């Protein structure tokens, strides 16, 4: 069901079972550089997301090394690393270095078929918009990518739902579901609505 | 704007569209040694017999995906790089666009550094607007620069070079030298194009040598020991 839907969940104790296959999982999680430790992000349920697909995720510090032994313990091979140029409205750049962007790691899991491989670049200059929020355009580009099949954020907020997603966070606004087997799965596993554990 | 949507349209890519001291450069200039440089075949080399240990390495081995002897990760892996670092020294490896940025990072952590800054070579197409586990349009560069023991950017921005071209820019080496890490200044699988002053250039292209170990240590011999390279002699 196309339109935007979403979980105000704990994302450590969610059954995302009950949620499904996705062509593409991104994640931005709140990596021990309120956070999640590095044993919590090891053990998220992120293999039972995917058969056959691609992975995003954003990544910085030491987090770049944790992220691809995250990646790899999920079953993923990273294939690309975009990289996001960060720009004011007049599209200038903003401890040994000053930091000029920011990386999303890309792994693929099986053998991804009828996706749009090479369509766009690996470089995104985009501005920085309000603290903590990654550039819109990493959805066109996932959209040009793998159009019109069922994607899912991690650590998402308000402002990332969007259509063809399922948005997953816990300053989201409730739950708002709209894919009849999301419902019904989500209605047996959780007939009093809570989630707990 | 989005600039993604406008490179699909359109074939410029993004970083396109990117807009836009000197005393520290001259002091970095007088307390450099001559450039040095010696012919190796670094595959049948002792690199143990590059003395003395290094407080900047720079490590640029040729790898098949710039072209289209090339170095594949299992040789550069097992180059002896922990013999010739400084306990205390920097590492700044070139790692492609591919699988290099794990390997690359494998081997920093096998010679024993640890990774503390990522810098991106980001290549411009403003002059002419494919790996098979390729998801985007391969469009940029990294150096990993690892640390061992106890005013710059992390980008560099340049037009695509030719093809052929496999120089990296130049701007790497001011990134370096800004860092004022010492003057023990190694360049592996450097060129004759690439000499330096403040730098020992060592690689199997190069036409000639000047490189002589006892001369060489001699520039960082007492009271020049620990000099960081931005300092009066
Ligand atoms: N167990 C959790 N379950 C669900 N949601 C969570 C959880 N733990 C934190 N979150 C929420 O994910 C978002 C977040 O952390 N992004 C990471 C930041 C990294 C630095 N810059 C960008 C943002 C926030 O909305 C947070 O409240």
């Amino acid at each position: 069901l196309f339109p935007p839907q979403w979980i105000c969940c704990d994302i450590r104790y969610l059954d995302v079972s009950i949620l499904g296959k996705f062509a593409v999982v991104m994640a931005d999680p709140p990596w021990d550089i309120g956070t999640l430790t590095d044993d919590e992000m090891r053990r998220l349920n992120i293999p039972v997301l995917q058969d056959d697909g691609f992975l995003f995720l954003w990544v910085t510090g030491r987090a770049m090394e944790l992220g691809r032994e995250c990646l790899n313990l999920w079953g993923y091979e990273r294939v690309d690393e975009i990289i996001w140029v960060k720009t004011n409205q007049l599209q200038r750049i903003i401890h040994w270095l000053n930091h000029g962007k920011e990386h999303c790691l890309v792994g693929v899991k099986g053998n991804p078929q009828g996706f749009n491989q090479g369509l766009d670049c690996d470089v995104i200059v985009a501005e920085v918009r309000s603290t903590s929020h990654k550039p819109d355009e990493i959805y066109g580009m996932i959209e040009r990518l793998s159009p019109g099949t069922r994607k899912i954020e991690l650590f998402g907020r308000p402002h990332n739902v969007q259509p063809n997603w399922i948005t997953l966070g816990n300053q989201l606004d409730g739950i708002h579901l709209l894919d009849p087997d999301v419902v019904a799965r989500f209605k047996q596993r959780y007939p009093d609505g809570i989630i707990s554990k | 704007n989005d600039y993604c949507q406008h490179f699909v349209d359109t074939g410029h890519r993004p970083q396109n569209f990117i807009r836009d001291i000197r005393l520290k450069d001259e002091l970095i200039a007088k307390s450099n040694t001559p450039p040095m440089y010696l012919q190796a075949d670094i595959e049948a080399f002792d690199i143990r017999e590059l003395t003395p240990k290094f407080d900047v390495i720079l490590l640029e081995p040729p790898l098949e995906e710039y072209y289209r002897k090339c170095w594949t990760w299992d040789d550069i892996m097992k180059l002896e790089i922990d013999e010739i670092a400084a306990p205390r020294s920097f590492i700044f490896l070139w790692c492609g666009s591919g699988e290099g940025l794990d390997l690359g990072r494998v081997c920093l952590r096998k010679w024993g550094y640890r990774r503390c800054e990522d810098i991106c070579w980001i290549k411009t197409n403003k002059n002419n607007p494919l790996d098979p586990k390729a998801v985007f349009q391969r469009t940029k560069e990294h150096c990993l620069m690892g640390i061992k023991g106890t005013v710059d950017i992390d980008l560099i921005i340049t037009e695509e070079p030719e093809i052929g071209n496999i120089e990296k820019p130049v701007e790497i080496f001011h990134i370096i030298e800004h860092f004022c890490l010492g003057r023990r200044r190694l360049h592996l699988f450097g060129r004759d194009s690439t000499i330096r002053p403040g730098w020992l250039t060592v690689g199997p292209t190069l036409t000639n040598s000047n490189y002589n170990a006892e001369t060489y240590a001699s520039y960082f011999s007492a009271p020049n020991s620990y000099l960081t390279g931005c300092t009066e002699e």
